[PDB]
């Protein structure tokens, strides 16, 4: 996140942290106590078995009890396509659940089907470089962002900070969008670099999935 | 090396093996000593230090028969244009003299202006790759056919045949491959050509450097 | 901290050389980092410049990784999904520009 500022420890206790041995290298969302869901070009290429999802942290750089780390049992994916970036989202069922509590809690999705006109405004947020080359963040970041249609793709989610270049960057893939408590998007590309200051940032819609969620998760 | 065979051990005593690294990474070359003091190589084997071994045949092994001697010198030529790989050569200045030995002497050049006839066959060496899967560690080489020029004319938008040669029957799996560049292409025992470029892919007519044509300009930088 | 053989093809044509770039392993690594690396290498080794690339008719490299997924990156898009990953992981790196 580029130009945002530090969330409030555990202000967002959906927020998941997925890290190979190198560290953190793409955002999620805790959609049940054995389900997260990120973005499908997140786990394209990694080896699965090496991924872990890190629940309730907040501060990467330090040691936290409040996490809870486990393992992926199993991948869901519907349609993506990684040539134009369609449905650009996974379901990552976890090898066991989590336990429930004031840091590690689960998200609130959409309706099917509901779509966000411009102006509507959301906070994005993860732990990505704080610059557009600089390095990933310690402390899990948020930003104010704003729904914008214009520059976007009818199959996408996307967002601006008007006159500033700010917006999602490397390490931010597969992180929430949340608008009016509800998770309606996955941080899924950027255009012209990271904080343009022109081009929106674009997230996969979660409100066109919510029904394949559905068969999944429940 | 495709298609070839490993040399017999310290039988191409001029064979140079080059380990070349710059803040970007690293390349491993061939070259040749054309004098005690001075190896022949490609310009696009060029980096900011060069280290060269002369008398080696397995170069994983640690061989008493080798001497290690960095680059003083490395001088690509002054007209090297590496986007068309035009005048594709460099003269590695030794930063001491080798110990002239049965396993370790110069090869020599051709005369001024000498040619070399489609169908000639030649032999390149080197330590370069197999195949796509597989290496080498000792000393390798293989014989290959000069074609007439219209071979590299058609397929090479700047192949020059009066600074180049176009080596390789299209029909032979025999060619250089990755670590080969700036290996000799010898005929006779005279090294003629240079490994420069070709396809991709592997598949022959490759072009080399064709040393003879740049016979003033060696003399001139190695005086 | 770590070595990616990696080769240039130009309309098809190569310089036989057993070539490896330099990569960080200090941090986990994005496409617009390697797209830097690619593009250096591209004009040091083969004159292939940033307006060049503008020109040229298709510019891209196949990121090989070692556990058989490959992807590929053009180099004249600007459009980039925002994750990391291990140089670690990398096999090779297969640049080519047409
Ligand atoms: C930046 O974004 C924050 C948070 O955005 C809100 O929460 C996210 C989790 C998403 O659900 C977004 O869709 C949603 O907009 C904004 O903070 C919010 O500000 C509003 C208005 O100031 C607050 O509403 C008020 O709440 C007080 C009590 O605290 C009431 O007395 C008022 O009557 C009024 O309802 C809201 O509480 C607050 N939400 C949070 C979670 O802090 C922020 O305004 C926004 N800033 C800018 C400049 O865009
Ligand atoms: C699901 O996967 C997670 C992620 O690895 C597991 O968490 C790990 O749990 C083990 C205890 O079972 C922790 O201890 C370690 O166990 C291994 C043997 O598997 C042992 O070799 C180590 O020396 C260590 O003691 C481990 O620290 C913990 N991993 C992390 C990152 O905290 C979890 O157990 C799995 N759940 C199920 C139900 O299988
Ligand atoms: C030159 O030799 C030294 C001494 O062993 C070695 O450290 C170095 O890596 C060599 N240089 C190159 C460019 O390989």
């Amino acid at each position: 996140i580029v130009g945002g500022r530090r969330a409030r420890p555990h202000a967002w206790p959906f927020m998941v942290s997925l890290q190979l041995r190198g560290g953190h290298f793409c955002g999620a969302t805790l959609i049940a106590p054995n389900f997260v869901m990120s973005a499908a070009h997140c786990v394209a290429n990694v080896n699965v078995r090496a991924v872990r999802v890190v629940l309730g942290a907040h501060n990467l750089s330090r040691r936290e009890p409040t996490r809870q780390v486990f393992a992926v049992q199993r991948i869901f994916e519907n349609g993506y396509d990684p040539v134009n970036l369609l449905n650009d989202i996974v379901i990552l069922q976890l090898n066991g659940s989590a336990t429930i509590n004031a840091n590690v809690q689960v998200a609130q999705l959409p309706a099917q089907g509901r779509r966000l006109g411009n102006g509507v405004q959301c906070l994005a947020m993860g732990w990505g470089l704080l610059g557009r080359n600089r390095g990933i963040a310690s402390v899990l970041q948020e930003l104010n962002v704003t729904v914008v249609t214009s520059l976007c793709r009818r199959s996408n989610v996307c967002t601006l900070v008007r006159g500033r270049q700010a917006g999602v960057c490397f390490g931010d893939s597969g992180s929430p969008l949340v608008c009016n408590g509800l998770i309606h998007g996955i941080a899924s590309f950027v255009r012209g670099g990271c904080a343009s200051g022109l081009y929106p940032d674009a997230f996969a819609p979660v409100a066109q999935f919510v029904n394949w969620i559905d068969s999944i998760i429940q | 090396i495709i298609g070839g065979r490993e040399s017999r051990p310290h039988s191409r005593p001029y064979m140079a093996y080059l380990q070349i690294q710059s803040p970007a990474g690293q390349s491993r070359c061939g070259g040749f000593l054309v004098r005690e003091d001075f190896v022949l190589t490609a310009a696009h084997c060029w980096g900011s230090n060069i280290n060269v071994t002369l008398g080696a045949h397995n170069i994983q092994r640690r061989e008493n028969t080798q001497q290690h001697i960095t680059a003083r010198r490395a001088i690509r030529h002054p007209q090297y244009n590496q986007r068309t790989i035009q005048n594709d050569i460099m003269l590695l200045q030794l930063s001491r003299r080798v110990r002239r030995n049965r396993n370790v002497n110069p090869v020599a050049l051709p005369r001024a202006q000498e040619g070399l006839r489609p169908g000639t066959l030649c032999t390149v060496a080197g330590w370069g790759r197999v195949s796509m899967r597989r290496g080498t560690d000792t000393l390798r080489e293989v014989q290959l056919r000069v074609q007439r020029d219209r071979q590299c004319l058609r397929i090479f938008g700047s192949y020059d045949p009066r600074r180049q040669i176009c080596v390789g029957d299209r029909r032979e799996r025999k060619a250089a491959f990755k670590g080969d560049s700036g290996g000799p292409l010898l005929c006779n025992n005279v090294a003629h050509g240079i490994v420069s470029y070709g396809k991709s892919s592997g598949v022959p007519p490759e072009v080399f450097t064709r040393v003879s044509s740049f016979l003033p300009w060696i003399r001139t930088t190695m005086r | 901290t770590r070595y990616v053989p990696y080769t240039i093809a130009v309309n098809g044509t190569s310089t036989p050389i057993l070539s490896k770039l330099k990569i960080s392993n200090k941090q986990l690594i994005s496409y617009k980092y390697l797209n830097d690396k690619v593009k250096s290498v591209l004009k040091s080794e083969r004159g292939i410049s940033d307006l060049d690339l503008k020109f040229a008719k298709q510019a891209k490299y196949t990121v090989y990784f070692k556990n058989g997924k490959k992807q590929v990156v053009n180099l004249k898009s600007d459009i980039f999904t925002p994750n990391l990953f291990s140089a670690k992981d990398i096999k090779k790196i297969d640049i080519d520009v047409k």
